[PDB]
């Protein structure tokens, strides 16, 4: 197995948004909806990481870190992003990020 | 249990 | 008899017994560790130093034979040989023979091995090149 | 793995030293004897 | 969260429910009845747990 | 941005052709595919981010990211983090990235 | 006498709060939490405020460093000793005891370290290569100092404020014997 | 390392670390305590004067055997010796490592003598970092005139005018 974050993404929300109507109709049952998001999460893992070319960096003020779980989780504050240049201004941000070893 | 180490003559 | 011993016997000593070869066998419980390691230490080329002193702070100087007659020194010089350092790996599977494969840590390189004490006015003593004046600078007996 | 000590240099150093100071040719007695400067035909 | 950490106690077999049993009959100074101890684990109708107990 | 659209189109065309088996397997009927790609591209139009083709404690429309950390390291005030295989979500817009930088200053 | 008195720079000390926690929960709930098990068996919390940094242990054992005063090392404490009340444990402030107090002061004239070593050889062990200072461990008070060539010295292993500045002011007239220039 | 150091044979950490695969810190510890004991020896038993044979920096002893691991003359080595010596009255230096302090010197002397001997090689040889040289040969070129010994250029054997500027 692999680590599980990408449902609080815009895709991850809209893929949930999209499940549970199929739920609700009938058309997809509780076990193939667990086994696809683990596949969605497992494609995204993958397809993520090799063909794709962007660059991004942020700098800022933190205004709250935590570590446990095995996750970083970072509440920065008034920082800016740069894109690949193009520069934008962020009030707060949230960064959840994990580790590079394999789970289970 | 089987040795760890050998010696070798070389030839 | 001593031209001849440092010229060719010193390196014929060195080239019977050149290289030195030792097998750790994989031991393995699981099949996780299926690998044999083959290392051998290789002997090459023999150098020797002209006659030498090392005191006692480490300061190495040339040593003349009035010094080493005078302080109670033993004339001598340092032996260096070439090591070059081959390591194998082989797939330790039972049954299929092994073949072993470098992982390119070949280092190589000269090393102190003794001293070896030289016989005066020979092809390494300092008074085989000195001429009757330079035997008297070095206060030797021509 | 050292190979400083690898190789024991006062091995060869120490082996040679004493068959030279003393006589005995191993680890024959009397090989190597204290010249004799009593004379230059002695 | 504490207490709504521990899972449930109803494990895919049995050795593991009997442990949790004579733990409790270990950690409890006086003999226990039956209906207690099925009241400190999560099912109370008769299954394997009380002829394999026996 | 192109580079997140063309991402997203590579998301949904691989999710689509792993379901397709797992579809299968389970034994419902093809209809079931396309009208939940349709779903997908109005609700990924419809959210307006990314064009398309088809005291201390701790307690949609947030500036926010996930992603993954390699290394994370922290001296008196400053806080260095070496992230990878992301994805951002500031001011409704989408980006992704290989390596971040993350440099922060803590109070 | 000795024309400047030292500061305080660090202060270390332990409050048990007499229960058990859940370094779980804690690290899941608290703000700034580090909760690394396989790296340490304590959750790591740092507040802004009195700039300090707890090491919360399951035992209910609390060492909080990084203070610059006994008072702010008190309300530090209190703060996390509430902190853990508001995510929900029975920590009560039991005992409160300060082990390491470290303060760094410049006596503002170079030091013949060397010379220093020579005479109190058998209170300072002097090791430039390893570590460029003299380590000087008093007998009385046992406060061990760290002598530097700029003037610079290192008081730690103290208790409170009088065995640092007794430290201090019995090691200066035996540095005010060795200056240079 | 204490051997040497009583012997006046002085050898430093790193060549001990060559010798033996020993980590720092624990070395360092095991010689403080070794110390004391000697010295709680020393006080039970017979008495023993120091007269600077346990010190730390001992940076005269270095400079002969790091002369001949270069292999550089014997004036070249003895006006190292000076120059480590007059180093111990700069402030600014005195702080340094003792191997910093006579490597630092004997390079000083080697560009005061126009030994063909470069800093890369003078810091693969003594194990210094090549910028940890040229730091020290730039910050005592303030200092030319108190270190370089006097009568060398008094005898016209060495100019102060040969050794490079920052």
């Amino acid at each position: 197995g692999y680590y599980e974050l990408y449902r609080r993404s815009t895709i991850g929300n809209s893929l949930v948004d999209a499940l549970d109507t199929l739920i609700s109709d009938g058309r997809i049952e509780a076990s193939l909806a667990m086994r696809v998001l683990e596949t969605f999460d497992k494609v995204v893992a993958e397809t993520l990481k090799d063909n794709t070319q962007s660059k991004l960096t942020v700098k800022g003020n933190l205004d709250t870190y935590g570590f446990c779980d095995d996750v970083w989780t970072f509440i920065v504050k008034n920082c800016q992003v740069t894109v690949e240049q193009s520069v934008i201004s962020v009030d707060k941000l949230r960064i959840v990020a994990c580790n590079s070893k394999k789970s289970e | 249990l089987r040795r760890k180490t050998r010696q070798l003559k070389v030839l | 008899s001593f031209n001849q011993f440092v010229d060719y016997t010193l390196q014929d000593i060195i080239c019977e017994d050149s290289t030195l070869i030792l097998e750790q066998l994989a031991q393995h419980t699981t099949e996780s560790d299926n690998i044999s390691r083959k290392y051998e230490i290789s002997f090459g080329k023999i150098y020797v130093t002209k006659p030498m002193v090392n005191e006692s702070d480490g300061v190495t100087h040339a040593l003349y034979p009035q010094e080493a007659r005078l302080r109670n020194l033993t004339y001598s010089s340092g032996l260096f040989v070439d090591v070059k350092k081959r390591t194998y790996e082989a797939i330790d599977v039972p049954g299929r023979e092994l073949k072993y494969e470098l992982i390119a840590e070949e280092s190589e390189g000269k090393v102190f091995i003794g001293r070896l004490p030289i016989m005066l006015r020979s092809k390494n003593c300092y008074l085989s090149e000195a001429t009757e004046s330079d035997l008297y600078k070095l206060k030797e007996c021509p | 793995f050292n190979m400083k000590l690898a190789i024991n240099a006062k091995t060869i150093t120490s082996g040679l030293k004493y068959a030279l100071a003393t006589g005995n040719w191993g680890e024959r007695a009397g090989v190597s004897q204290v010249l004799n400067r009593y004379t230059y035909s002695s | 969260a504490l207490q709504a950490n521990q899972t449930d106690i109803s494990k895919s077999h049995d050795s593991s429910k009997l442990l949790w049993a004579t733990e409790y009959i270990q950690k409890k100074g006086k003999p226990v009845l039956v209906n207690e101890l099925l009241d400190y684990l999560s099912m109370k109708k008769d299954d394997k747990v009380i002829e394999l107990l026996k | 941005n192109a580079e997140a659209s063309r991402v997203y189109e590579i998301i949904v065309e691989s999710v689509v052709n792993e379901v397709r088996e797992d579809f299968e397997n389970a034994g419902i009927d093809e209809q079931t595919l396309q009208d939940l790609k349709n779903i997908w591209q109005k609700k990924l139009t419809e959210t307006k981010v990314t064009t398309f083709s088809w005291d201390y404690l701790i307690s949609p429309d947030e500036n926010l990211m996930l992603c993954l950390y390699d290394k994370v390291t922290r001296t008196k005030a400053r806080w260095k983090c070496s992230l990878k295989d992301g994805v951002v979500t500031i001011n409704r817009n989408d980006y992704t990235f290989q390596k971040a930088q993350v440099e922060a200053e803590w109070v | 006498t000795s024309g400047i008195v030292p500061t305080l720079q660090n202060i270390v000390a332990t409050v048990t709060l007499g229960c058990r926690l859940d370094l779980k929960t804690v690290a899941l709930h608290a703000r700034n939490a580090e909760y690394n098990p396989k790296r340490f068996a304590a959750v790591i919390m740092r507040i802004r405020e009195p700039k300090t940094t707890a090491l919360i242990f399951a035992s209910g054992k609390m060492v909080v460093t990084g203070a610059k005063s006994e008072d702010d090392s008190k309300l530090a404490s209190r703060k996390y000793a509430r902190i853990i009340q508001k995510i929900g444990f029975a920590a009560k402030f039991t005992d409160f005891k300060i082990q390491n107090i470290v303060g760094s002061c410049d006596v503002k004239f170079p030091i013949r370290l060397e010379g220093l070593a020579f005479s109190h050889g058998t209170f300072s062990s002097y090791e430039p290569e390893l570590f460029p200072g003299l380590i000087y461990r008093m007998v009385k008070p046992k406060i061990v100092l760290l002598i530097f060539v700029s003037g610079k010295i290192v008081l730690t292993g103290a208790k409170q404020r009088e065995e640092i500045y007794q430290a201090f002011e019995a090691i200066y007239p035996v540095l005010s014997e060795f200056r240079k220039m | 390392l204490i051997g040497c150091r009583r012997a006046e044979v002085a050898r430093t950490f790193k060549e001990i670390q060559s010798l033996i695969h020993v980590k720092t810190k624990e070395f360092g510890k095991t010689l403080n305590i070794m110390k004391n004991i000697l010295r709680g020896k020393s006080e039970d038993g017979f008495l023993k004067i120091d007269t600077d044979n346990m010190s730390g920096a001992q940076n005269l002893t270095y400079i002969p055997r790091f002369c001949s691991h270069l292999g550089l003359p014997m004036q070249v080595t003895t006006s190292a010796e000076y120059t480590a010596k007059k180093c111990k009255e700069i402030k600014e230096i005195a702080g340094k490592s003792p191997i910093t302090i006579a490597v630092v010197s004997i390079y000083l002397n080697i560009l005061l003598f126009q030994i063909p001997i470069t800093a890369a090689k003078v810091g693969q040889t003594l194990q210094v970092t090549e910028g940890t040289i040229k730091s020290g040969y730039k910050i005592l070129y303030e200092h030319r005139d108190k270190l370089v010994d006097p009568q060398l250029i008094a005898n016209g054997v060495v100019s102060l005018d040969n050794l490079p500027g920052v």
